[PDB]
DNA sequence: TTAGAGAATTGGAGAGTGTGTTTTTTTTTTTTT
DNA sequence: CACACACTCTCCAATTCTCTAA
């Protein structure tokens, strides 16, 4: 259509002419002091924006974004031919293919894609919206797109030949192949002239130190499930990644990627049987991923405790004491997780935890233990049938591995998910079969469990492991058993209603007339109280001691010697340790120790 | 002839790097002559292997340890070739069912699985794994 | 094409006998007592001489091939010319 | 006695022909529940 | 379908046989 090789020399004088103001109305060629750093090999992505282009010629724009692939290679034989002028100083030899390309030119003073070591990118214009993927139809094919989605697969960096360099075992000469296709022929014999004039047999050996590598990763975007239509399945994208683009994003990420739309090649029979039709994938040309002094201030306050407490749960009343323990969870133990449980009726604020620790915490997953039709708490394996090969998908207490999960249901855990239960609280960590062969995955977490009664409502006339029917194998894992009671109570069902009620009819939490901390600050509290790392000084091994012996003859005298063992002052110990990290003191006191006490039996009284 | 011999590309001259690491294998001492009592180990087991650390390779001669580390697969042949002929040009008549093979490890992981990359392509790397 | 041959005109005198004449120019033989050792570099040289030639044959069969050349014109003139002047 | 010019036989380059390919669910049955 | 392997046949020319002169 357009002759390419005016546009080289228009793309030529962009590189060169554009200039953008950065500071202080001072003026810079931002491409130029890019193509010094290239040609310095100081940088080796240059990512070339067409907002920058748009400002004096949308027209190439338009010719760009409708010929994307073609305009690529245009640009980058503009820049590899723009690079000697920019250049001023000796490269620092540090790949040992620079190493090979000094000895490669030293010789020819004694391959223009092999001594290309750059890659450029087209940053999407702002005047192409992004689209969704079931929105990247057969029109945009060979074109410029941005797509959003969900990562939900990536692979392993993996090196992508370029160009393949060979040496000749008779006549001691170099041969260079590129490679576009995504297959390619490897070369047998010499076609050096030297060697077929003489017919001498001699053959070419690759030189991977020779031949030019780049970084190459295969993802899968997915549709966003609000995104997709009422009645369909989401769709999905394959995204080829090569060079700096590699390692942006990892699965689950929310992405934006800019790239070219293009159909897979074929080779072999692929060809002949699928006729017309042709798979597709995006090539990705850019990757988008979607206190100290002043709130010390306001932590001086000696309600902190109490704020975060409140602040850990604002629609819930009368469970301050339950709040402050999920604190504790947040917050875990000196190493050192917490484990908590929650036991009520159905239909009850317990839910409510769950939700508002999963939101809060930084690292979390909520799932249900009512045995899943999708990944459980454990990982599981995907085929991935277009190729066949398997993947290994994480699960619930894989995604939370250094933070918290919540389990809704845990009582319908089944045993082959309470035996995993076990691995984790035991060990931090599963184990699962991909094809026969066994691989083990971290799952370091804190479990925040919720249960309900097997039938009905609960019944404090029966034992607890009636009530929920399951076994204390892992009720006694836990550190904390809470009764989240539920009585009809006219004036509080009445301030509740008032409070669902504002919250349908304007979208939003009613005025309490009280300032909990923000989400985020919570958050930064939580770490640097977490950064701590307290020690219990051993002069108060004899108040602990005394503490735990006084709490079990307490239940040995009065609730005829309900379970309790060594991990009881474990736990005790944990709960301090957790309340010493929350207070930011670096060492365990009195009263760290009396509120651990406190905790645990306001819990049991929770129960009886 | 021994003496004309570089690596493809590398300008490192062989006979320089065997020389190189035959003065290392006789000098070095200090790990608290060192290689010496390897080589005399060897003579009275049987095992055809000597284990040499890339640490004392790198702390005796920077430069040896950088050819080692980028071109292993010339740079170890050639370091057999340096310890066989310190070996039998010492003991001269005990029998080995092969020649020794010099293996250089570094004591702790130089890269990670994830961080391998194709810079790093025939190149010697330590990597910890299950 | 050109299928090249060992011949008596294509490269004996050309690439062959003159160059075969400064292969040893800068030789490094030690005499009486190294015979051994003498012969192994002749044989080194030799045998690299013929290579350049003609690579498509071993070295034996390169020698057996050209002393049958030896009973050509090309040949013979230029031995007896390498033997005189230049 | 050597070797070189003309005729016949053998080596192999290459032109032409033919072949092969790209975990999942519902249901039964015995034993064990 | 169509792009690589696998196999056969033919022609071309390079080597060796035969007869002659230096
Ligand atoms: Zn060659």
């Amino acid at each position: 259509l357009k002759d390419y090789a005016l546009e080289k020399e228009k793309v030529k004088k962009f590189l060169q002419e554009f200039y953008q103001d950065d500071e202080l109305g001072k003026k810079q060629f931002k491409y130029g002091n890019q193509l010094v750093r290239l040609a310095h090999r100081e940088q080796v992505a240059l990512y070339v924006d067409l907002d920058d282009v748009a400002e004096d010629d949308p027209e190439l724009v338009d010719s760009i974004c409708e010929n994307a692939r073609r305009y690529a290679k245009l640009f980058a034989d503009a820049v590899q031919e723009l690079l000697p002028q920019y250049k001023e100083r000796e490269v620092v030899n540090k790949d040992v293919l620079d190493v090979y390309i000094e000895h490669r030119l030293m010789m020819e003073q004694r391959p223009a894609e092999l001594m290309r070591r750059f890659e450029l990118y087209f940053q999407g214009p702002s005047s192409n919206k992004p689209r969704v993927i079931r929105e990247v139809r057969a029109d945009s094919v060979g074109k410029l797109v941005t797509v959003r989605g969900i990562v939900t697969r990536v692979s392993e960096v993996k090196p992508k030949m370029v160009v393949a360099t060979y040496t000749c075992d008779q006549c001691g000469a170099e041969t260079y192949q590129p490679i576009q296709s995504p297959t390619f022929m490897p070369l047998i014999m010499c076609p050096s002239q030297e060697c077929q004039t003489n017919r001498s047999g001699g053959r070419l050996y690759l030189q991977t130190r020779g031949s030019r590598f780049i970084k190459f990763q295969e993802m899968k975007m997915q549709e966003h499930s609000d995104q997709v239509p009422v009645g369909n399945i989401p769709r999905s994208i394959t995204v080829l990644v090569e060079g700096e683009n590699t390692r942006i994003a990892q699965p689950g990420d929310h992405v934006s990627v800019t790239g070219i739309f293009l159909p897979i090649l074929r080779t072999g029979f692929r060809q002949v049987v699928q006729g017309l039709l042709s798979e597709t994938y995006l090539e990705a040309h850019r990757i988008v991923k979607m206190l100290t002094r002043e709130e010390l201030r306001q932590i001086a306050e000696e309600d902190f405790y109490e704020k975060l407490a409140a602040s850990i749960a604002p629609e819930i009343y009368g469970h301050e004491d339950v709040k402050k323990a999920l604190l504790l969870l947040l917050v875990g133990g000196v190493d050192g997780n917490i484990n908590i449980c929650l036991m009520g009726d159905p239909g009850v604020a317990k839910s409510q935890l769950l939700s508002y620790i999963d939101r809060l915490a930084p690292r979390s997953q909520y799932t249900t233990g009512r045995g899943s039709s999708g990944v459980g708490l454990t990982a599981a394996v995907l085929r991935d049938s277009v190729s066949g090969e398997l993947t290994l998908e994480g699960g619930a207490l894989v995604l939370a591995d250094q933070g918290v999960c919540c389990i809704d249901e845990f009582d319908k855990m089944a045993e082959a998910d309470r035996t995993a239960i076990h691995e984790v609280m035991e060990q931090q960590t599963i184990s699962i079969a991909k094809a026969g062969i066994l691989t083990t995955l971290n799952a370091r977490c804190s479990i925040l469990a919720a249960a309900n009664p097997a039938y009905g409502r609960y019944n404090p006339r029966r034992s607890l492991e009636q009530n929920i029917q399951l076994p204390a194998a892992l009720l006694s894992r836990f550190d904390l058993l809470w009764l989240i009671q539920d009585r009809p109570d006219r004036d509080n069902d009445l301030r509740l209603a008032q409070h669902i009620t504002y919250v349908h009819q304007h979208s939003r939490q009613p005025p309490s007339q009280f300032e909990p901390l923000d989400m985020k600050l919570m958050r930064r509290y939580i770490a640097m109280c977490r950064e701590k790392q307290p020690m219990v000084p051993e002069s108060l091994a004899d108040y602990i001691t005394a503490a735990y012996v006084e709490m079990r003859r307490e239940a040995w005298a009065s609730k005829d010697a309900t379970y309790t063992s060594a991990r009881t002052l474990l736990a005790i110990l944990r709960l301090s340790t957790a309340l010493a990290r929350l207070r930011m003191v670096d060492v365990v006191e009195k009263e760290d120790v009396n509120e651990a006490i406190r905790l645990m039996e306001m819990s049991k009284d929770s129960l009886l | 002839l021994g003496q004309k011999l570089v690596i493809w590309g590398t300008d490192v001259n062989v006979a320089a790097c065997k020389e190189n690491f035959q003065r290392f294998l006789q000098r070095f001492i200090d790990p608290l002559p060192l290689y010496m009592q390897r080589l005399g180990e060897i003579n009275v087991i049987g095992e055809p292997f000597l284990n040499v650390n890339c640490e004392h390779i790198k702390s005796f001669d920077k430069n040896l340890y950088r050819q080692l580390i980028s071109y292993p697969q010339e740079v170890i042949p050639t370091f057999d070739m340096a310890v066989n002929e310190i070996f039998f040009d010492r003991y001269p008549d005990s029998i080995l069912e092969h020649q020794i093979q010099v293996r250089p490890f570094n004591a702790l992981k130089t890269k990670n699985m994830r961080n391998l990359n194709p810079e790093d392509i025939d190149q010697l790397i330590t990597i910890s794994g299950m | 094409r050109n299928i090249p041959k060992l011949d008596a005109q294509r490269l004996i005198s050309e690439r062959g006998l003159p160059a075969l004449r400064h292969v040893f120019d800068k030789a490094k033989f030690k005499g009486k007592g190294h015979e051994a050792e003498d012969l192994k570099m002749l044989i080194r040289h030799m045998e690299h001489w013929a290579h350049r030639l003609f690579p498509k044959l071993q070295f034996e069969d390169f020698i057996d091939r050209v002393e049958y050349l030896g009973s050509k014109k090309e040949v013979q003139t230029c031995l007896k010319r390498i033997r005189l002047d230049l």
